């Protein structure tokens, strides 16, 4: 059994998007079929359900009147339009089938899931991070901290390394915030010893993927 | 003029005893439902009303076409060879009327269940 | 219209514990509940349905309870693979609707907070504005209050925060505060603090730069 989404994106705010759902190793006909969301750092929302003829379909309150769900039995594909979009549909859309108890149409859940598409409506444009030091402490053969600030990225994910990989021991990547610009930010850290902080240089290396931009940046001490 | 006033009552009499039991049958087919805690079609992807075999013909039967079952269905705005529940229900020409604005399926939910709303229907024109 | 209320948001607990959630909703639903559990970057998996029936392949550990409004999740002897968020779904009425989750994360020692604060780069300041970093850095419980200050102003609406998922070493976790001003705020005042009150330290701990002074 498996079911694949498709069709996420990038869209602004008023625009349309279409869900696909492919369903593959049982009769797709026979069961109901659902969509599910979660925003970023949230929890789980039911969105809209479907009978297996395809004829009666069923709506979560926030979504009504803007999206419609359906389906294409010869296809065994499941569908979502999304129109009038705004930045709280924000997340990730799941495809799930429903089971009945056997020989009935009562529906007790969903045992199958999709891995989920994601979809992002926001009127920023797309846009590489600038990249500040976090330059470490003026205070310390103790220990200190040192980082990389990503800020004003559009859209998500960027990656971030320290040296290329062989700096892993004390990395903490904070998950992003959402600024109130539409544009993303986030710092990585390090812990090291504060011996250190003479000899060894400490570059982070961080990616953005949707930008099509790499930089890389030395963090040393300020000028004392 | 007596003889023949007597048969047009039996030809009546047989007329609406067919309708009513077109509406057994789909009353039937309501009940198998509610009794599944399923769902009922009711378009073409339900069952089809021009089948000898509901009525007690068997299929190739050629007094089937002479029923007065038949003579009911066929005479329907809505038929055409076949003919779905909806079909019937909302077809014209008999004597229970028309029934418009009914959705393709009746699907099982678990409050107010649409086939029990559906069943309450049908029901009030056998009466 | 049904809300499910699950509680507690979170929850702490050790191997081999005996956990229960709990989910109420607002009117009654019969036994029309499930239980789904989700990690972090991975697809829901139900695991019970019916109020009480075990989904096949779910362990014998799990098990659920309830009638009407209250119901129960319950893992009897809690295992490393069930450290999880889990949610509750009614599909008595249309709209289905989700608990609004029930995070079960590993409980360790108390640990302190190492403190760092990071002031704005020279090169950011040319960009026209200041991002000022407080880090507090592999800590335990979640819980914690961090406060701005500038000249001994408490400040407000004007920062945001962001956490680690839970270590897989050591279990802390570690937090990140970001006060945002323009350059033209910013170069208006001197001291910069950040205050870090938390269950590790006895009282709060402040750490502060003046502006310019290296």
């Amino acid at each position: 059994v498996q079911l694949v989404e498709s069709g996420g994106g990038l869209v602004q705010p008023g625009g349309s998007l279409r869900l696909s759902c492919a369903a593959s190793g049982f009769t797709f006909s026979s069961y109901a079929m659902d969509w599910v969301r979660q925003a970023p750092g949230k929890g789980l929302e039911w969105v809209s359900a479907i009978t297996m003829s395809g004829i009666t379909a069923y709506y979560t309150d926030d979504v009504k009147g803007r999206f419609t769900i359906s389906r294409d039995n010869s296809k065994n594909t499941l569908y979502l339009q999304m129109n009038s979009l705004r930045a709280e549909d924000t997340a990730v859309y799941y495809c799930a089938k429903e089971e009945f108890l056997p020989g009935t149409h009562y529906f007790y859940g969903m045992d199958v899931w999709g891995q989920g598409t994601t979809v992002t409506v926001s009127s920023a444009s797309t846009k590489g991070p600038s990249v500040f030091p976090l330059a470490p402490s003026s205070k310390s053969g103790g220990t200190a901290a040192l980082g990389c600030l990503v800020k004003d990225y559009f859209p998500e994910p960027v990656t971030v390394s320290w040296n290329s990989g062989a700096l892993t021991s004390g990395v903490h990547t904070f998950p992003a915030v959402l600024q109130s610009s539409g544009l993303y930010s986030l710092s990585s850290v390090v812990t090291v010893p504060s011996s250190s902080l003479g000899t060894q240089t400490y570059i982070c290396n961080v990616n953005h993927k949707p930008s099509n931009t790499k930089v890389d940046k030395k963090v040393e001490p300020k000028s004392c | 003029n007596l003889n023949a006033a007597r048969e047009l009552f039996l030809d009546e009499l047989k007329a609406l005893t067919a309708e009513l039991k077109v509406y057994s049958v789909i009353q039937s087919q309501i009940n198998a439902a509610l009794s599944a805690r399923q769902g009922i079609r009711i378009d073409a992807g339900g069952i089809d009303l021009v089948d000898p075999t509901l009525y007690g013909y068997a299929v190739g039967d050629p007094r089937w076409k002479d029923s007065p079952e038949y003579a009911l269905l066929s005479n329907l705005d809505t038929f055409s060879g076949k003919l779905s529940i909806k079909d019937f229900l909302s077809g014209s020409p008999k004597q229970s009327g028309e029934l418009k604005g009914l959705s393709d399926e009746y699907p099982f939910e678990k409050d107010n269940n649409p086939v029990g709303n559906f069943a309450t229907t049908v029901s009030d024109r056998s009466r | 219209a049904i809300q499910m209320t699950q509680s507690p948001s979170s929850l702490s607990a050790s191997v081999g514990d005996r956990v229960t959630i709990t989910c109420r909703a607002s009117q009654g639903i019969r036994n029309d509940l499930g239980w789904y559990q989700q990690k972090p970057g991975k697809a829901p998996k139900l695991l019970i349905y019916s109020a009480s029936t075990l989904q096949s392949g779910v362990p014998s550990r799990f098990s659920g309870s309830g009638s009407g409004t209250d119901f129960t999740l319950t893992i009897s002897s809690l295992q490393p693979e069930d450290f999880a968020t889990y949610y509750c779904l009614q599909d008595y009425n249309y709209p289905w609707t989700f608990g609004q989750g029930t995070k079960v994360e590993i409980k360790r020692t108390v640990a302190a907070p190492s403190v760092f604060i990071f002031p704005p780069s020279d090169e950011q300041l040319k960009s026209g504005t200041a991002s000022v970093v407080c880090l507090l850095n592999n800590f335990y419980p979640r819980e914690a209050k961090v406060q701005w200050k500038v000249d001994n102003a408490l400040q407000s609406g004007n920062s945001q925060e962001s956490v680690t998922e839970q270590d897989s070493k050591d279990s802390t976790y570690s937090l990140s505060s970001t006060l945002t001003l323009s350059k033209a705020d910013y170069e208006k005042h001197k001291v910069y603090a950040c205050e870090v009150t938390h269950q590790g330290l006895s009282s709060p701990v402040t750490k502060s730069f003046n502006r310019g002074e290296c």
